[PDB]
């Protein structure tokens, strides 16, 4: 099974994707 | 006299020019589905996302890094469906960090003329989620009708 | 008032003085048709809850981004295939 | 007992023929400055947010985004043309705020009625050292 | 044969050098007449070269592997005119540039506006003050000796 | 939530503090503390820029008037938007 | 009412002046109290605007700092023309201008710099000039060593003279302000008595001296045997063998018949075969041309009799709806002010400096100057800076006027006005405008060397891949190559070969010019140096609007042209002046001069400049690597710095090593100018306490109490170094590369 064609496309490109959307989303809160 | 204070008000960071107040740049921005405030952001986001998203395909297919081989219309027309998945997910967060959803509408409520006129409901949580859903539909729809066009129907076109 | 002539402050009226206007936004009624109106509403339903279309979004890319990655044809990036050509000895013998 | 002369609005504005310089969105959602003043004659003065107006004889009133282009403005005022000035702060809710002579009098010349604020009674050099101040929520120079 | 470095008179590699110095020399003079002034110019260069090959050869400096004379400054008496003499010379000029600059300092010190003396140098003075440098370490020992050097402030 | 504007008592009494001020944070109050009989206050640090040009005409041997810069707003970073 | 209106005796010549330094200000003259009034001295020494407050002085010190600065260019005149008297091998350059290399600076015998004295050829061992002072005497007509020393002489004249003038007109008689504003009279005799008669002048010369003496020079006529010029005047004989029109004298031009004239008068375009530059009877013919079309265009301003143009009335004709009120008021303003007229000047000197070094490269007007390609690139690099320096100050200068000379109460003009009122428009346009630009002009750069980095070759911007063809500039090029064809039939040949077709000169061996190429490579230089160009502007015009007021500081006029910030208030105030929008801006000028003096020198290495070879074939300096090398950074840091500075670091031992050690020395300097940049006066201050309390322990503090330099001349400082040491780079890169080679 080739193992980098799955988890570099998920570091690089979903993980990020995930991360600045979270913390997008928690820096612009207003508690 | 050309150019003119913004709505007769000097003091206003603005000016009204023949680009900025023309009739038929008032009418044709006036028109464009951004700006119908009487109508369900649902149907403005759909268009919006089929407009951009049919203009989406042609850059990622005629200068993808497959845009010499046969994979040209398939792949490189993911890719413009992939961006409308980044920009409607985009619009979504900009929905979540702008509007909340005890709030209401925080559009103007008047004209040029001064009269009363209704908010629009799109700068609003609801009305925000129903354009970006729209505008995702739409985007999909139009990237599936222009690879429809050129590569499954096979309509002649120049290609660039 | 704020509309006299040479007078643009107004203490009961806010919205004139500061200008919030609504500059190119028409109250017009719908241009599109009701059947396409109503076929874009029940078709773009599902998509309206911004929390669920966020996580849908996020799973589906990520998904079909690994879907497509791993089984793509050997023959259309060339990092899937291999070099399929003899390797190269270094400046000093392979050290 | 000064009491602060109340802000007319159907006061006229000085002639100008419009500026980018002028109010934005901060003037909407959050606060913006109003300075009136009297000119005994129609000149010509220079605006802070670039360009120049002609002031009409009479009240003047006129709407900036800062207390600062207020400021220059009655300054410039006061130093070229001679004219008593006075400014206010307008919010969203149409609550009027009279600003700048606080008691009617410049605050460059001492007026009786006016208290302390921020006054220590020590030299600079007398201020405590951080050290003595860690881990209290008091500053050095607040003590 | 001090850190392994044979003298420049007893070097083969020095030689060689002046052997391509002089080559290339030659090279630049065979493009002229004899009688020319820019083959007397270049005559005169090689003649310089000539004489300052003789005289690093001659003064005892010791050449490294490359035919370079390299300088020896741990304080052997063969070598104290590489830098402990040129040194001492050095001090002694330093030390009376500074003792003539303290001494018109010193002097201007109370005036009425003594900054008006150092944007305009006052001549005389300072000619008056040009050769007390003369004595500089006699003159500063002595000051030191007397508490008079440095300042308590 | 405002720059810290503080006056210390070897002020002398001169104006320029006030008189340097481009938002209006300063005011001159009575006091007998020196010969002119008067000493700066700072009531209205809300508006202050951090500019520094008070304490750019103080003529004291250090300055009688100290900003320290602290927590910052929308009129104390000099935004007109 | 245009008169000489001049004041007698209005200053005493005394040394008084001289003992006191500062005297021309108040705040300085009261003497030091510390080090900074020092460079105070020498800060407010030329602004007379700031000393008094009378236009009339201003004006006669301006006056007469050009007369001093006339007298010193003409003592510089006089020092080229002495060094190519004696200490020179022009005599020998005349016989052999293709083989020997031009030299009129010796050096003395000591201490071993007499290597500089190189074998340039001729019996002559000396440093090799650039500036091209031999094609212009060759052009002159000067065949012998004594004319030059009469040139300097007479130069030196002039320079006294100048000099003596200077003291005259502002210690003696001085002008009256009326005087100075009589623009339309200094106009008339601009054009009509300066360019126009001048221009005559000088076609007089070249149809009476340059023709002949260059004819017999490009014959093969051995130049001690060519006929003195005065010869060819008293002789009309002597001309007339070589031009027989001049047999009939000057009736065919009473009587009209100018056609008699097209011997010496030709519109032949091209360059001459012989000599590799423009044809001498075409310069003739202009400057003639030239001559009277200045001198019908300077009897157009209005002056003590009634016909004639009024520059007030012409600019208050011409208003439009957009503009309002239009030009009027801009003569009240241009009559007033001078820093407006230099602001304006200094523009129009840069650009047209700019046009000149450009058709210079393109036209070569002087026999033998294109096949020197040191002089060539010497001269375009020099007059590409000078005009980059020029277009700098005139926004320097505007930006002096906006601040100190404007005023809306009295002098008030509508189009400034309008100007001020939308700046912000035009900043935000023009900020668009240089981000679309640095993007698809260098980004199109990094996406060719990822492409060639990743192996993908076929993916780059390359002319054997996607290819970014200039269909508009090639349109024009072969629009001009065909002028004579259709549109200029009067014209034997192109105006330059540098269009296109099968023309090629080549002298002695080397390649003149060639018909420029363009290609996808050429096309991303020049958006990158539209890019420069427009960063540049922004600055600069940013600068200059808001050098009064912002949304930031209301009141930043009152603060001045030249002051730090306004604190650490607002986030900070750090470089709100203008004067800082101008060092800012000078850094973007020197970018965008360097990217363009390299584009000129690797684009004429590789397609233009080169040797011919007896068979026919051109073989260029680089091998034509511009094409596919300059698209990719990696390219130029390869192939043009790495490549062509081997000329530069080898030049040790030789003739040119004084190229190496300015090349280490420009190095050092560019680095020594980041410790001024990067740092800030308290540390430096800070420290100078502690030196100082060091010298206060014996006795040796000085009374002017040492004090770091200023904010303001902190960063002047560390940008005149920064360009110092980054201009002497490519100076002496360029001046190594350039005559080992060529
Ligand atoms: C700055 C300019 C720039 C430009 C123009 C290009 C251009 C190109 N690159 Mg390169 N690249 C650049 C910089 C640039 N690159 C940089 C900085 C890097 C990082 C090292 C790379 C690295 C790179 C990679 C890794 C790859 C490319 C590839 C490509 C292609 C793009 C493929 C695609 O998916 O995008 C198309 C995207 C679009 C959505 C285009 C949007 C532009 C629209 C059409 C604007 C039109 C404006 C409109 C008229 C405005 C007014 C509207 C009107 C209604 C008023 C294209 C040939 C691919 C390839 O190899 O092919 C050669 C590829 O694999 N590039
Ligand atoms: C702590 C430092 C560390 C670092 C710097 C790297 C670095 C790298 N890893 Mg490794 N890896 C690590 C620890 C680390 N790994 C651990 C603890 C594991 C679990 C055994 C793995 C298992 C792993 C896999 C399965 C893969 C990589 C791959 C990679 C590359 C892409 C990043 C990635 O996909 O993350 C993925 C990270 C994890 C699954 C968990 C990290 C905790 C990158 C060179 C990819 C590859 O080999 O491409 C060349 C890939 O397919 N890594
Ligand atoms: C670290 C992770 C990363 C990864 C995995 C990739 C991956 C890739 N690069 Mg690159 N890229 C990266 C970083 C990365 N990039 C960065 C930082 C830059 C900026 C310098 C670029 C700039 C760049 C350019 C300019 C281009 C690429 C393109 C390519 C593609 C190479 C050839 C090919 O597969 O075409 C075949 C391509 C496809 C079939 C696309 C598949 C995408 C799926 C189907 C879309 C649906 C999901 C999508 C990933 C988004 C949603 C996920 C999440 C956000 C929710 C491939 C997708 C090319 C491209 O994708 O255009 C076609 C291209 O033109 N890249
Ligand atoms: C534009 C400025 C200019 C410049 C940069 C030079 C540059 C040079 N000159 Mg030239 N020169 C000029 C104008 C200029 N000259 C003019 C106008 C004349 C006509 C008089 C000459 C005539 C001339 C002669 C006759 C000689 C030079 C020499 C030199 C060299 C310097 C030697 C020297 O002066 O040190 C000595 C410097 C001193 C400070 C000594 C005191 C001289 C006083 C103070 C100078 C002013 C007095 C009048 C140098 C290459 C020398 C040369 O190249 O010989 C190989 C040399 O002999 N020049
Ligand atoms: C037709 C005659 C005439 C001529 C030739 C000039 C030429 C010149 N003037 Mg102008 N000027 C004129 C009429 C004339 N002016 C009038 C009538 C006025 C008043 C309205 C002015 C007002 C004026 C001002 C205020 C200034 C000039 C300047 C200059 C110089 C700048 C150009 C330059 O340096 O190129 C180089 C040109 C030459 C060296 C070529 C030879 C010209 C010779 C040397 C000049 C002799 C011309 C003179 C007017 C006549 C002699 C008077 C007599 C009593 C001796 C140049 C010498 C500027 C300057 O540099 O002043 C020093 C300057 O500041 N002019
Ligand atoms: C936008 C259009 C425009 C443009 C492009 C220019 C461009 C030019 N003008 Mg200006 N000018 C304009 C409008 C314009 N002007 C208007 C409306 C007026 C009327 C007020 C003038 C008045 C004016 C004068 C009177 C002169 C110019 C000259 C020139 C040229 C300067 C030569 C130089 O570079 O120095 C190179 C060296 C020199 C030849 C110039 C010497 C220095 C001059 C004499 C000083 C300028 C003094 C000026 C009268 C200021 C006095 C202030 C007073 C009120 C106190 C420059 C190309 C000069 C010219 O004609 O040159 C041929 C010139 O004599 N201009
Ligand atoms: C064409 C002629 C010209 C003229 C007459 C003026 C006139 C003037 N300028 Mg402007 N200026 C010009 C061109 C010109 N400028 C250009 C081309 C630029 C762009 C660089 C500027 C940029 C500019 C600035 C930034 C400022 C002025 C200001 C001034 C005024 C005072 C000048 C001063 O006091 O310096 C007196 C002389 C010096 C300080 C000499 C400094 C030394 C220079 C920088 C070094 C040159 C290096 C040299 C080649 C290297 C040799 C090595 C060395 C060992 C010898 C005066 C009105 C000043 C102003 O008005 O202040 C309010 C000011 O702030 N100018
Ligand atoms: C050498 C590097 C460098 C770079 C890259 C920049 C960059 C820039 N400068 Mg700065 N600057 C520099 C040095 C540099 N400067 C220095 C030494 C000074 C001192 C004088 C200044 C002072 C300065 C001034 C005074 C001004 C600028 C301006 C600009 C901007 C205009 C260009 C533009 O926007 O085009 C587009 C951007 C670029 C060319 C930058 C590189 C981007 C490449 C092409 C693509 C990167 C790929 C893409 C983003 C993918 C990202 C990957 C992902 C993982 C994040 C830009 C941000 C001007 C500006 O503000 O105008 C708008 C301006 O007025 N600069
Ligand atoms: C090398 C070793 C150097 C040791 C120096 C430390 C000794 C104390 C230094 C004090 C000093 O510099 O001054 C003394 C003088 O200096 C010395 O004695 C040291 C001389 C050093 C040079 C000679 C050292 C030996 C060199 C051998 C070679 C005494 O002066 P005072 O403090 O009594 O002066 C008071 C004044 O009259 C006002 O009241
Ligand atoms: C985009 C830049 C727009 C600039 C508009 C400037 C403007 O107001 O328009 C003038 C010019 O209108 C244009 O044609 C603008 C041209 C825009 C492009 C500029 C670059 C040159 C190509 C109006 O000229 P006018 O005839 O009303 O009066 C001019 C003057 O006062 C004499 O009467
Ligand atoms: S705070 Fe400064 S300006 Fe104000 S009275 Fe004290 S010393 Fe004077
Ligand atoms: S760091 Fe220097 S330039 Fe910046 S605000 Fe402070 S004093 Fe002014």
């Amino acid at each position: 099974m080739n193992f980098p064609s799955i988890f570099v496309p998920l570091v690089g490109l979903v993980f990020p994707a995930i991360a600045m959307a979270s913390l997008f989303l928690y820096v612009q809160k207003n508690k | 006299q050309v150019i003119q204070p913004l709505n007769g008000d000097p003091f206003i960071g603005g000016l009204e020019t023949p680009v900025t107040s023309s009739p038929l740049i008032a009418w044709y921005l006036s028109n464009l589905p951004a700006y119908r405030t009487a109508v369900n952001p649902l149907l403005r986001g759909v268009e919006v996302g089929l407009a951009h998203g049919f203009l989406l395909v042609g850059p990622f297919v005629k200068a993808g890094p497959l845009r010499n081989t046969e994979y040209a219309g398939a792949a490189g027309s993911l890719a413009a469906a992939g961006l409308v998945v980044i920009l409607s997910m985009c619009l979504t967060m900009y929905g979540i960090a702008s509007f909340k959803e005890g709030e209401p509408s925080i559009a103007p409520a008047l004209t040029l003329t001064g009269r009363k006129k209704q908010p629009d409901q799109l700068q609003s949580a609801d009305g925000w989620a129903k354009f970006t859903g729209g505008f995702f539909f739409g985007g999909v729809s139009g990237v599936t009708w222009a690879c429809f066009l050129m590569y499954v129907l096979d309509l002649p076109y120049y290609f660039k | 008032k704020y509309g006299d002539k040479s007078v643009y402050f107004d203490l009961e009226d806010i919205a004139n003085t500061t200008g919030q206007w609504d500059v190119y936004g028409s109250d017009a009624p719908s241009p599109y048709n009701s059947l396409q109106s109503k076929f874009f509403e029940t078709f773009a339903a599902p998509f309206t809850k911004r929390g669920l279309l966020l996580k849908f979004l996020i799973l589906g890319g990520g998904s079909l981004l690994t879907y497509v990655s791993a089984n793509a044809p050997q023959d259309v990036l060339p990092i899937t295939r291999g070099p399929q050509q003899p390797p190269k000895l270094g400046p000093r013998g392979k050290i | 007992g000064f009491t602060p002369p109340e802000l007319d609005p159907n006061t006229p504005s000085p002639i100008f023929a419009g500026s980018t310089g002028g109010l934005l969105r901060k003037a909407q959602v959050e606060e913006f400055y109003v300075i009136t003043w009297e000119s005994p004659k129609e000149q010509i003065f220079e605006m802070p947010t670039g360009g120049a107006a002609i002031m009409r004889e009479g009240p003047n009133l006129l709407k900036l985004a800062r207390k600062e282009q207020c400021l220059a403005l009655g300054t410039r005022l006061r130093s070229k043309y001679k004219i008593k000035y006075q400014f206010y702060r307008v919010f969203p809710s149409g609550e009027v705020q009279y600003l700048h002579p606080k008691d009617g009098v410049y605050p460059e010349k001492v007026n009786p009625g006016r208290q302390g604020v921020g006054l220590n009674m020590r030299s600079i050099g007398k201020n405590v050292s951080p050290i003595e101040v860690k881990f209290t929520g008091k500053q050095p120079y607040d003590l | 044969d001090i850190a392994g470095l044979t003298p420049c008179k007893e070097s083969k590699q020095f030689a060689k050098r002046e052997k391509q110095a002089l080559k290339k020399l030659q090279a630049s003079l065979k493009l002229y007449a004899d009688d020319s002034a820019p083959a007397l110019a270049i005559k005169a260069t090689m003649e310089k070269t000539k004489k300052r090959f003789d005289n690093y050869g001659k003064y005892g400096l010791l050449c490294g592997s490359d035919g370079l004379p390299h300088l020896i400054v741990s304080g052997d008496q063969r070598h104290w005119g590489e830098f402990i003499t040129p040194g001492i010379l050095f001090l002694y000029i330093a030390g009376w540039i500074g003792w003539v600059g303290r001494s018109y300092l010193i002097a201007i010190r109370d005036e009425k506006k003594p900054t008006q003396k150092e944007i305009i140098i006052d001549v005389p003075l300072a000619s008056s003050l040009l050769f007390r440098g003369f004595s500089w370490p006699v003159a500063a020992y002595r000051e030191l000796l007397n508490g008079e050097l440095v300042d308590n402030n | 939530m405002s720059h810290s504007v503080k006056i210390y008592d070897t002020c002398i009494g001169c104006t320029q503090c006030v008189r340097a001020c481009p938002t209006d944070v300063l005011e001159m109050i009575p006091w007998d503390g020196c010969k002119a009989k008067q000493i700066a206050s700072a009531p209205r640090t809300e508006d202050c820029v951090g500019c520094k040009r008070c304490e750019s005409a103080c003529p004291t041997d250090f300055l009688s008037v100290r900003v320290y810069l602290w927590h910052e707003t929308t009129r104390s970073m000099g935004l007109g938007y | 009412e245009v008169k000489i209106l001049v004041d007698r005796d209005p200053v005493k010549t005394s040394f008084e002046a001289w003992a006191k330094p500062g005297h021309f200000s108040r705040t300085i003259a009261k003497g030091p109290e510390t080090t900074t009034w020092i460079w105070n001295l020498h800060a407010d020494a030329h602004d007379f605007d700031s000393h008094t407050s009378d236009l009339e002085e201003i004006s006669r010190k301006i006056f007469s700092a050009h007369f001093g600065q006339l007298s010193i260019i003409f003592l510089w005149l006089s020092g080229m023309y002495f060094h190519g008297a004696r200490f020179s091998n022009y005599e020998a350059w005349l016989s052999d201008p293709t083989h020997i290399g031009p030299s009129a600076q010796v050096v003395w015998p000591i201490v071993g710099q007499e290597i500089l004295n190189g074998d340039v050829g001729g019996g002559f061992r000396g440093i090799q000039i650039t500036s091209g002072f031999f094609q212009i005497w060759r052009a002159s007509g000067i065949t012998s060593e004594l004319q030059l020393y009469c040139t300097a002489i007479g130069a030196l004249v002039f320079a006294a003279l100048m000099l003596f003038a200077g003291w005259f007109h502002y210690h003696k008689a001085a002008p009256k302000l009326a005087w100075f504003q009589d623009v339309e009279s200094m106009l008339n005799h601009h054009l009509a008595g300066l360019l126009g008669l001048g221009s005559l002048s000088w076609a007089g010369h070249q149809i009476h001296v340059s023709l002949p003496i260059n004819q017999f020079l490009n014959a093969g006529v051995d130049p001690k045997e060519i006929p003195l010029p005065h010869e060819l005047i008293l002789n009309r004989d002597l001309l007339a063998q070589l031009y027989p029109s001049f047999a009939e004298g000057a009736t065919p031009f009473f009587t009209l018949n100018w056609s008699k004239y097209a011997d010496f008068l030709t519109f032949r375009g091209g360059l001459d075969p012989v000599t590799g530059g423009l044809w001498l009877t075409d310069t003739a013919h202009h400057h003639l041309a030239i001559a009277i079309l200045f001198l019908i265009a300077g009897h157009m301003y209005r002056t003590n009799w009634g016909i004639g143009h009024g520059l007030k009335d012409i600019l208050e004709a011409h208003k439009g709806p957009f503009t309002g009120q239009g030009h009027k008021g801009l003569y009240e303003i241009l009559t007033t002010s001078w820093h407006a007229q230099l602001a304006l000047n200094l523009a129009m000197l840069g650009s047209l400096t700019i046009v000149v070094a450009h058709h210079m490269y393109a036209m070569p007007p002087y026999p033998y100057l294109a096949t020197d390609y040191g002089t060539q690139l010497s001269l375009f690099t020099h007059h590409m800076w000078i005009g980059g320096f020029l277009i700098v100050g005139a926004a320097a200068h505007a930006a002096i006027f906006m601040v100190r000379d404007y005023d809306p109460t009295t002098r008030y003009n509508d189009l400034l006005d309008r100007v001020l009122r939308h700046r912000d428009a035009i900043i935000s346009h023009l900020n668009w405008a240089c981000i679309f630009l640095g993007f698809h002009s260098f980004g199109l750069y990094i996406h060719n060397d990822t492409m060639s980095a990743l192996g993908r070759p076929q993916d780059m911007f390359s002319d054997t891949a996607i290819q970014l063809q200039p269909v508009f500039a090639q349109w024009i090029q072969n629009t001009h190559a065909l002028a004579p064809s259709a549109t200029a039939p009067g014209a034997t040949a192109s105006t330059s070969l540098t269009w296109g077709g099968s023309d090629l000169v080549a002298v002695g061996g080397k390649v003149a010019l060639l018909p420029i190429p363009l290609g996808t490579a050429d096309f991303l230089v020049h958006h990158i140096h539209a890019f420069t160009i427009h960063v540049t502007v922004l600055i600069l015009l940013k600068g200059v609007l808001f050098a009064r007021s912002s949304r930031l500081i209301p009141d930043k006029a009152n603060l001045g042209f030249r002051f730090p910030c306004d604190g650490p208030g607002r986030g900070g105030t750090c470089q709100v002046s203008a004067w800082d929008h101008v060092f800012l801006g000078l850094f973007w000028m020197y970018n965008s001069i360097s990217v363009v003096i390299f584009h000129f020198s690797w684009k004429m290495q590789s397609d233009v400049w080169g040797s011919i070879s007896d068979q026919g074939v051109v073989t260029h300096i680089t091998g034509g690597n511009f094409a596919q090398s300059s698209i990719t950074i990696n390219g130029w840091l390869r192939d043009f710095l790495w490549a062509q500075a081997s000329q530069v670091i080898q030049s040790y031992g030789s003739s040119l090593s004084a190229y190496g050690l300015f090349f280490l020395g420009a190095h050092f300097v560019w680095a020594f100018s980041l410790m001024f940049l990067f740092s800030g006066r308290g540390y430096w201050q800070e420290l100078i306490e502690s030196i100082v309390w060091a010298h206060n322990k014996l006795k040796v503090a000085p009374a002017t109490q040492p004090r770091a330099l200023s904010i303001v001349q902190g960063r002047a400082v560390g940008v005149t170094h920064y360009l110092l040491g980054g201009i002497a780079t490519t100076w002496a890169f360029f001046l190594a590369r350039i005559i080992a080679v060529g």
